[PDB]
Protein backbone atom coordinates (compact mmCIF):
# COMPACT_ATOMS: atom_id res chain seq x y z
CA UNK A 1 0.00 0.00 0.00
CA UNK A 2 2.78 2.64 0.90
CA UNK A 3 5.09 1.39 -1.71
CA UNK A 4 1.95 -0.11 -4.07
CA UNK A 5 1.86 2.37 -6.03
CA UNK A 6 1.91 1.33 -10.34
CA UNK A 7 4.36 3.53 -12.32
CA UNK A 8 2.18 4.63 -15.41
CA UNK A 9 3.86 3.97 -18.45
CA UNK A 10 2.88 5.24 -22.06
CA UNK A 11 2.43 1.89 -23.94
CA UNK A 12 0.69 3.22 -26.95
CA UNK A 13 0.57 6.04 -29.67
CA UNK A 14 -2.28 6.24 -31.99
CA UNK A 15 -1.90 8.63 -35.08
CA UNK A 16 -4.75 8.68 -36.66
CA UNK A 17 -4.48 11.97 -38.72
CA UNK A 18 -1.53 14.58 -39.27
CA UNK A 19 -3.20 16.51 -36.61
CA UNK A 20 -5.09 14.68 -34.39
CA UNK A 21 -3.38 11.89 -32.10
CA UNK A 22 -3.74 9.86 -28.85
CA UNK A 23 -1.49 8.37 -26.57
CA UNK A 24 -2.23 6.12 -23.83
CA UNK A 25 -1.24 5.40 -20.21
CA UNK A 26 -1.17 2.57 -18.03
CA UNK A 27 -1.24 1.55 -15.51
CA UNK A 28 -2.58 4.18 -12.99
CA UNK A 29 -3.73 3.97 -9.39
CA UNK A 30 -7.15 4.87 -8.61
CA UNK A 31 -7.47 8.83 -8.35
CA UNK A 32 -4.04 9.06 -10.02
CA UNK A 33 -5.80 9.59 -13.88
CA UNK A 34 -8.15 12.53 -13.52
CA UNK A 35 -5.08 13.90 -11.31
CA UNK A 36 -2.57 13.17 -14.29
CA UNK A 37 -5.19 13.55 -17.15
CA UNK A 38 -5.98 17.70 -15.60
CA UNK A 39 -2.26 18.01 -14.58
CA UNK A 40 -1.34 17.64 -18.37
CA UNK A 41 -3.92 19.02 -19.98
CA UNK A 42 -3.00 22.48 -18.27
CA UNK A 43 0.62 22.13 -18.78
CA UNK A 44 -0.03 21.15 -22.26
CA UNK A 45 -2.26 23.97 -23.36
CA UNK A 46 -0.68 26.89 -22.56
CA UNK A 47 3.10 26.09 -22.26
CA UNK A 48 4.00 24.08 -25.49
CA UNK A 49 6.99 25.50 -27.19
CA UNK A 50 6.48 26.11 -30.85
CA UNK A 51 7.69 28.49 -34.09
CA UNK A 52 4.98 31.10 -35.20
CA UNK A 53 5.75 33.92 -37.93
CA UNK A 54 6.60 37.49 -36.22
CA UNK A 55 7.31 39.95 -38.83
CA UNK A 56 6.42 40.01 -42.54
CA UNK A 57 8.19 42.09 -44.92
CA UNK A 58 6.65 42.86 -48.85
CA UNK A 59 8.54 44.58 -51.43
CA UNK A 60 5.87 46.98 -52.38
CA UNK A 61 3.80 47.77 -49.52
CA UNK A 62 4.22 50.31 -46.58
CA UNK A 63 1.56 49.48 -44.06
CA UNK A 64 -0.62 46.80 -43.59
CA UNK A 65 -3.73 49.11 -44.30
CA UNK A 66 -2.90 48.73 -47.74
CA UNK A 67 -3.54 46.98 -50.71
CA UNK A 68 -1.62 45.81 -53.27
CA UNK A 69 -1.82 45.37 -57.21
CA UNK A 70 -2.98 42.33 -59.12
CA UNK A 71 -3.36 40.32 -55.54
CA UNK A 72 -7.16 39.35 -54.35
CA UNK A 73 -6.17 39.63 -50.66
CA UNK A 74 -5.38 42.49 -48.70
CA UNK A 75 -2.59 43.34 -46.98
CA UNK A 76 -4.36 42.65 -43.58
CA UNK A 77 -5.65 39.44 -45.02
CA UNK A 78 -2.66 37.84 -45.92
CA UNK A 79 -0.87 38.73 -42.55
CA UNK A 80 -4.10 37.17 -40.77
CA UNK A 81 -3.46 34.07 -43.59
CA UNK A 82 0.22 33.87 -42.31
CA UNK A 83 -0.54 34.03 -38.57
CA UNK A 84 -1.61 30.60 -39.09
CA UNK A 85 1.20 29.41 -41.04
CA UNK A 86 2.66 26.21 -39.20
CA UNK A 87 6.29 25.80 -39.87
CA UNK A 88 8.83 23.83 -37.93
CA UNK A 89 12.37 24.77 -36.99
CA UNK A 90 15.03 22.45 -36.31
CA UNK A 91 18.05 24.42 -34.33
CA UNK A 92 18.21 28.00 -35.87
CA UNK A 93 15.46 29.21 -33.56
CA UNK A 94 15.14 32.25 -35.75
CA UNK A 95 14.69 31.72 -39.50
CA UNK A 96 14.06 34.68 -42.65
CA UNK A 97 12.19 32.55 -45.21
CA UNK A 98 11.58 34.26 -49.09
CA UNK A 99 8.47 33.75 -51.09
CA UNK A 100 8.38 34.63 -54.91
CA UNK A 101 5.55 33.94 -57.22
CA UNK A 102 4.32 35.11 -60.00
CA UNK A 103 1.40 34.71 -62.73
CA UNK A 104 -2.62 33.93 -61.98
CA UNK A 105 -2.97 31.34 -58.96
CA UNK A 106 -3.49 30.46 -55.41
CA UNK A 107 -0.01 31.53 -53.61
CA UNK A 108 0.09 28.76 -50.59
CA UNK A 109 2.89 27.74 -48.26
CA UNK A 110 4.36 25.21 -51.01
CA UNK A 111 6.21 28.24 -52.81
CA UNK A 112 8.22 29.06 -50.04
CA UNK A 113 12.04 28.96 -50.64
CA UNK A 114 13.83 25.70 -50.12
CA UNK A 115 15.17 25.59 -46.08
CA UNK A 116 17.18 22.40 -45.21
CA UNK A 117 16.64 22.88 -41.24
CA UNK A 118 12.67 24.23 -41.49
CA UNK A 119 9.89 22.16 -42.69
CA UNK A 120 6.23 22.94 -43.81
CA UNK A 121 3.74 20.76 -42.08
CA UNK A 122 0.89 21.69 -44.16
CA UNK A 123 2.45 22.83 -48.20
CA UNK A 124 -1.35 23.44 -48.81
CA UNK A 125 -2.10 26.15 -46.41
CA UNK A 126 -3.36 29.24 -48.96
CA UNK A 127 -1.70 32.37 -48.38
CA UNK A 128 -2.98 34.81 -50.92
CA UNK A 129 -4.38 34.49 -54.71
CA UNK A 130 -2.61 36.29 -57.76
CA UNK A 131 -5.61 37.63 -60.15
CA UNK A 132 -2.99 39.14 -63.20
CA UNK A 133 -0.57 37.78 -65.28
CA UNK A 134 2.09 40.55 -64.52
CA UNK A 135 1.45 40.58 -60.76
CA UNK A 136 3.95 39.42 -58.54
CA UNK A 137 4.86 39.25 -54.88
CA UNK A 138 7.78 38.77 -53.18
CA UNK A 139 7.99 38.51 -49.25
CA UNK A 140 10.05 37.84 -46.27
CA UNK A 141 8.95 36.30 -43.35
CA UNK A 142 10.43 35.94 -40.18
CA UNK A 143 9.76 32.74 -37.99
CA UNK A 144 10.63 33.16 -34.61
CA UNK A 145 10.43 29.72 -31.43
CA UNK A 146 8.89 30.80 -28.23
CA UNK A 147 5.91 29.65 -26.01
CA UNK A 148 2.09 31.50 -25.37
CA UNK A 149 1.18 34.18 -26.75
CA UNK A 150 2.90 37.54 -27.13
CA UNK A 151 0.69 39.89 -29.18
CA UNK A 152 2.96 42.35 -31.01
CA UNK A 153 2.12 45.41 -29.13
CA UNK A 154 4.48 43.91 -26.04
CA UNK A 155 7.18 43.62 -29.18
CA UNK A 156 7.04 47.06 -29.74
CA UNK A 157 8.40 47.74 -26.47
CA UNK A 158 12.37 46.77 -27.62
CA UNK A 159 13.74 49.70 -28.99
CA UNK A 160 17.18 49.41 -30.88
CA UNK A 161 16.83 50.98 -34.11
CA UNK A 162 12.81 50.86 -34.68
CA UNK A 163 11.78 49.71 -37.51
CA UNK A 164 11.94 50.63 -41.74
CA UNK A 165 8.60 51.78 -43.09
CA UNK A 166 7.29 48.17 -44.54
CA UNK A 167 7.93 45.64 -41.81
CA UNK A 168 4.29 44.79 -40.65
CA UNK A 169 4.21 42.97 -37.27
CA UNK A 170 2.15 39.95 -36.74
CA UNK A 171 0.75 38.45 -33.47
CA UNK A 172 2.53 35.34 -32.32
CA UNK A 173 0.35 32.13 -30.89
CA UNK A 174 3.58 29.78 -30.34
CA UNK A 175 1.05 27.17 -28.91
CA UNK A 176 1.12 23.76 -31.46
CA UNK A 177 -1.88 22.68 -29.48
CA UNK A 178 -5.18 23.64 -29.89
CA UNK A 179 -7.70 20.79 -28.66
CA UNK A 180 -6.67 18.53 -25.37
CA UNK A 181 -9.40 15.60 -23.64
CA UNK A 182 -8.17 12.97 -21.84
CA UNK A 183 -10.69 10.19 -20.31
CA UNK A 184 -10.19 7.39 -17.48
CA UNK A 185 -11.41 3.84 -18.02
CA UNK A 186 -10.94 0.23 -16.73
CA UNK A 187 -7.64 -1.01 -17.18
CA UNK A 188 -6.70 -4.95 -17.10
CA UNK A 189 -3.56 -5.62 -15.34
CA UNK A 190 -2.82 -9.28 -13.98
CA UNK A 191 -5.86 -10.05 -11.79
CA UNK A 192 -6.19 -6.78 -10.28
CA UNK A 193 -8.95 -4.75 -11.25
CA UNK A 194 -8.55 -1.27 -8.96
CA UNK A 195 -6.45 0.26 -11.93
CA UNK A 196 -7.11 2.75 -14.02
CA UNK A 197 -5.90 4.04 -18.40
CA UNK A 198 -5.93 7.26 -19.25
CA UNK A 199 -6.26 8.08 -22.90
CA UNK A 200 -5.33 11.81 -24.16
CA UNK A 201 -6.57 13.23 -27.56
CA UNK A 202 -5.22 15.96 -28.66
CA UNK A 203 -5.90 18.06 -31.55
CA UNK A 204 -2.78 20.69 -32.74
CA UNK A 205 -0.69 22.09 -35.65
CA UNK A 206 0.81 19.08 -36.75
CA UNK A 207 4.38 20.97 -35.82
CA UNK A 208 5.01 18.50 -32.54
CA UNK A 209 4.73 14.97 -31.77
CA UNK A 210 2.44 13.98 -28.97
CA UNK A 211 5.29 11.95 -27.74
CA UNK A 212 7.33 14.82 -27.05
CA UNK A 213 5.03 16.90 -26.27
CA UNK A 214 3.90 14.70 -23.05
CA UNK A 215 7.38 14.13 -21.84
CA UNK A 216 7.74 18.31 -21.93
CA UNK A 217 4.72 18.49 -19.87
CA UNK A 218 6.29 15.70 -17.73
CA UNK A 219 9.07 16.90 -17.14
CA UNK A 220 7.87 20.46 -16.47
CA UNK A 221 5.55 19.03 -13.61
CA UNK A 222 8.37 17.63 -12.06
CA UNK A 223 10.29 20.77 -12.29
CA UNK A 224 7.49 22.80 -10.68
CA UNK A 225 7.12 19.43 -8.01
CA UNK A 226 10.84 19.90 -7.11
CA UNK A 227 9.96 22.91 -4.89
CA UNK A 228 7.09 20.67 -2.91
CA UNK A 229 10.00 17.68 -2.51
CA UNK A 230 12.07 20.05 -0.35
CA UNK A 231 9.76 22.25 1.24
CA UNK A 232 12.42 23.69 3.62
CA UNK B 1 -8.26 87.52 7.93
CA UNK B 2 -11.97 88.58 7.18
CA UNK B 3 -15.33 87.31 8.81
CA UNK B 4 -18.21 88.68 7.15
CA UNK B 5 -18.82 90.56 3.85
CA UNK B 6 -20.39 93.87 3.26
CA UNK B 7 -22.74 94.63 0.32
CA UNK B 8 -23.99 97.84 -1.26
CA UNK B 9 -24.26 100.23 -3.83
CA UNK B 10 -21.56 102.02 -5.40
CA UNK B 11 -21.01 105.95 -5.42
CA UNK B 12 -19.29 107.56 -8.01
CA UNK B 13 -16.07 108.85 -5.85
CA UNK B 14 -15.72 104.77 -4.79
CA UNK B 15 -15.79 104.10 -8.19
CA UNK B 16 -13.21 106.64 -8.88
CA UNK B 17 -10.99 105.70 -6.29
CA UNK B 18 -10.98 101.52 -7.68
CA UNK B 19 -9.92 102.73 -10.84
CA UNK B 20 -5.90 102.72 -11.66
CA UNK B 21 -6.76 104.73 -14.68
CA UNK B 22 -9.64 105.70 -17.21
CA UNK B 23 -10.63 104.01 -20.67
CA UNK B 24 -10.63 106.43 -23.69
CA UNK B 25 -10.36 104.07 -26.75
CA UNK B 26 -12.21 101.10 -27.80
CA UNK B 27 -8.66 99.72 -29.49
CA UNK B 28 -7.84 96.23 -27.89
CA UNK B 29 -4.69 95.04 -29.45
CA UNK B 30 -2.27 96.79 -32.60
CA UNK B 31 -2.35 93.48 -34.35
CA UNK B 32 0.87 94.24 -35.76
CA UNK B 33 2.87 93.79 -32.47
CA UNK B 34 0.95 92.14 -29.78
CA UNK C 1 2.73 87.48 -43.06
CA UNK C 2 1.84 83.92 -44.42
CA UNK C 3 2.36 80.57 -42.58
CA UNK C 4 4.73 78.22 -45.01
CA UNK C 5 4.77 74.65 -44.54
CA UNK C 6 8.30 73.59 -44.60
CA UNK C 7 10.36 70.68 -43.13
CA UNK C 8 12.99 73.19 -41.60
CA UNK C 9 11.46 74.09 -37.86
CA UNK C 10 13.95 76.00 -35.27
CA UNK C 11 14.27 73.97 -31.42
CA UNK C 12 13.91 70.78 -32.62
CA UNK C 13 16.15 68.22 -32.95
CA UNK C 14 17.11 66.01 -36.06
CA UNK C 15 15.27 62.59 -34.75
CA UNK C 16 12.42 64.56 -34.20
CA UNK C 17 13.01 65.85 -38.29
CA UNK C 18 13.88 62.11 -39.29
CA UNK C 19 10.07 61.15 -40.06
CA UNK C 20 9.40 63.94 -42.36
CA UNK C 21 9.80 64.06 -45.76
CA UNK C 22 11.93 66.96 -47.28
CA UNK C 23 8.64 68.73 -48.01
CA UNK C 24 7.81 69.06 -44.29
CA UNK C 25 5.11 66.04 -44.07
CA UNK C 26 4.94 62.47 -42.38
CA UNK C 27 6.04 59.72 -44.50
CA UNK C 28 2.93 57.17 -45.56
CA UNK C 29 3.64 54.01 -43.18
CA UNK C 30 5.65 55.52 -40.50
CA UNK C 31 4.57 54.83 -37.14
CA UNK C 32 3.46 58.00 -34.99
CA UNK C 33 3.22 57.85 -31.04
CA UNK C 34 1.89 60.87 -28.82
CA UNK C 35 3.68 64.30 -29.17
CA UNK C 36 5.40 63.41 -32.33
CA UNK C 37 5.65 66.30 -35.07
CA UNK C 38 3.56 65.48 -38.52
CA UNK C 39 3.46 68.69 -40.84
CA UNK C 40 6.24 71.22 -40.35
CA UNK C 41 4.66 74.58 -40.01
CA UNK C 42 6.23 77.79 -39.49
CA UNK C 43 4.33 80.90 -37.90
CA UNK C 44 5.83 84.37 -38.48
CA UNK C 45 6.40 86.10 -35.31
CA UNK C 46 6.31 90.00 -34.10
CA UNK C 47 7.66 92.41 -35.65
CA UNK C 48 9.34 93.51 -32.03
CA UNK C 49 14.91 83.52 -35.93
CA UNK C 50 11.37 85.86 -36.54
CA UNK C 51 9.44 82.36 -36.75
CA UNK C 52 7.49 80.55 -34.13
CA UNK C 53 6.93 76.76 -34.08
CA UNK C 54 3.07 76.05 -35.11
CA UNK C 55 3.83 72.40 -36.08
CA UNK C 56 0.70 69.29 -36.12
CA UNK C 57 2.04 67.29 -33.43
CA UNK C 58 0.21 63.95 -32.33
CA UNK C 59 -1.99 64.28 -29.47
CA UNK C 60 -0.74 63.16 -26.36
CA UNK C 61 -2.02 58.92 -25.90
CA UNK C 62 -2.26 58.92 -29.73
CA UNK C 63 -0.63 55.95 -31.33
CA UNK C 64 -1.54 54.73 -34.77
CA UNK C 65 0.12 54.63 -38.58
CA UNK C 66 -0.04 57.25 -40.77
CA UNK C 67 -2.39 55.65 -43.94
CA UNK C 68 -3.30 58.57 -45.92
CA UNK C 69 -1.71 62.27 -46.66
CA UNK C 70 -4.41 64.39 -48.57
CA UNK C 71 -3.34 68.23 -49.43
CA UNK C 72 -5.80 70.85 -50.25
CA UNK C 73 -3.52 73.78 -52.24
CA UNK C 74 -5.45 76.99 -52.83
CA UNK C 75 -5.24 78.25 -56.35
CA UNK C 76 -1.97 80.71 -56.83
CA UNK C 77 0.03 79.08 -54.34
CA UNK C 78 3.13 76.96 -55.55
CA UNK C 79 2.22 72.98 -55.17
CA UNK C 80 5.06 70.94 -52.93
CA UNK C 81 6.16 67.89 -54.10
CA UNK C 82 3.79 65.59 -51.91
CA UNK C 83 0.92 67.17 -53.77
CA UNK D 1 -7.35 83.48 -45.34
CA UNK D 2 -5.99 79.86 -45.61
CA UNK D 3 -3.96 79.00 -48.51
CA UNK D 4 -2.72 75.49 -47.36
CA UNK D 5 -4.69 72.14 -45.87
CA UNK D 6 -2.59 69.43 -44.50
CA UNK D 7 -5.07 65.81 -43.58
CA UNK D 8 -3.20 63.35 -41.94
CA UNK D 9 -5.12 60.12 -41.47
CA UNK D 10 -3.63 57.58 -38.26
CA UNK D 11 -5.19 53.92 -38.16
CA UNK D 12 -5.32 52.25 -35.12
CA UNK D 13 -6.24 48.48 -34.38
CA UNK D 14 -8.18 48.35 -31.21
CA UNK D 15 -7.74 44.87 -29.56
CA UNK D 16 -10.76 43.73 -26.91
CA UNK D 17 -9.58 44.06 -23.12
CA UNK D 18 -11.76 43.88 -19.60
CA UNK D 19 -13.99 47.15 -19.66
CA UNK D 20 -14.52 47.19 -23.10
CA UNK D 21 -18.48 47.18 -23.55
CA UNK D 22 -20.23 44.20 -25.51
CA UNK D 23 -23.86 43.32 -26.05
CA UNK D 24 -26.29 41.00 -27.66
CA UNK D 25 -29.09 41.59 -29.99
CA UNK D 26 -31.56 40.82 -27.09
CA UNK D 27 -30.87 43.56 -24.69
CA UNK D 28 -28.30 41.80 -22.71
CA UNK D 29 -25.04 44.07 -22.04
CA UNK D 30 -22.05 44.35 -20.46
CA UNK D 31 -18.33 45.04 -19.95
CA UNK D 32 -15.43 42.11 -19.68
CA UNK D 33 -14.67 41.63 -16.76
CA UNK D 34 -11.50 39.22 -16.95
CA UNK D 35 -9.83 37.60 -19.86
CA UNK D 36 -9.20 34.17 -18.67
CA UNK D 37 -6.76 31.50 -20.51
CA UNK D 38 -7.91 28.61 -22.58
CA UNK D 39 -7.42 26.34 -19.75
CA UNK D 40 -9.38 28.25 -17.41
CA UNK D 41 -12.91 27.63 -19.91
CA UNK D 42 -15.32 24.74 -19.02
CA UNK D 43 -14.84 22.45 -21.67
CA UNK D 44 -17.55 19.43 -22.68
CA UNK D 45 -16.47 15.92 -23.10
CA UNK D 46 -15.09 16.59 -26.34
CA UNK D 47 -12.76 19.18 -24.87
CA UNK D 48 -14.07 22.01 -26.62
CA UNK D 49 -13.76 25.38 -24.31
CA UNK D 50 -16.60 27.50 -24.28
Amino acid sequence: SVTEFLKPRLVDIEQVSSTHAKVTLEPLERGFGHTLGNALRRILLSSMPGCAVTEVEIDGVLHEYSTKEGVQEDILEILLNLKGLAVRVQGKDEVILTLNKSGIGPVTAADITHDGDVEIVKPQHVICHLTDENASISMRIKVQRGRGYVPASTRIHSEEDERPIGRLLVDACYSPVERIAYNVEAARVEQRTDLDKLVIEMETNGTIDPEEAIRRAATILAEQLEAFVDLR
Amino acid sequence: EFDAIKIALASPDMIRSWSFGEVKKPETINYRTF
Amino acid sequence: GPEEITADIPNVGEAALSKLDESGIVYIGAEVTGGDILVGKVTPKGETSDVKDSSLRVPNGVSGTVIDVQVFTRDGVEKDKRA
Amino acid sequence: GVLKIVKVYLAVKRRIQPGDKMAGRHGNKGVISKINPIEDMPYDENGTPV
